[PDB]
């Protein structure tokens, strides 16, 4: 399982910026397992 | 006991077994590296590579 990840300052407001930046190798896992879904998680903000 | 015979006194018994699956195996052994020599023509293996 490879992820590659790259951090970028941006100051765009809506859509993304045009531009160019390669994506470094993060990490490697390994996993060995089959995948063929996924699901975000986000963090709710409760007052 | 402590004083019984050595057919009757406690043995712990700890077995590994070891078995090779589809996933790719990340309990290796422990290469050994050697000392670094430079400016002659020698004969390298970095990371698998030849």
């Amino acid at each position: 399982f490879k992820i590659y990840s790259k951090h970028t300052p941006i100051n765009l407001v809506r859509d993304l910026p045009q531009g160019f930046s390669a994506l470094e190798p993060l990490v490697d896992l390994p996993i060995g397992i089959n995948i063929t879904r996924f699901q975000t998680l986000l963090a709710l903000h409760r007052s | 006991q402590p004083t019984n015979g050595v057919g009757y006194q406690p043995y712990r018994v700890v077995v590994l077994s070891f078995e090779l699956l589809h996933a790719p195996a990340t309990v290796c052994g422990p290469k050994k590296s050697t000392n670094l020599v430079k400016n002659k023509c020698v004969n390298f293996n970095f990371n698998g590579l030849t």
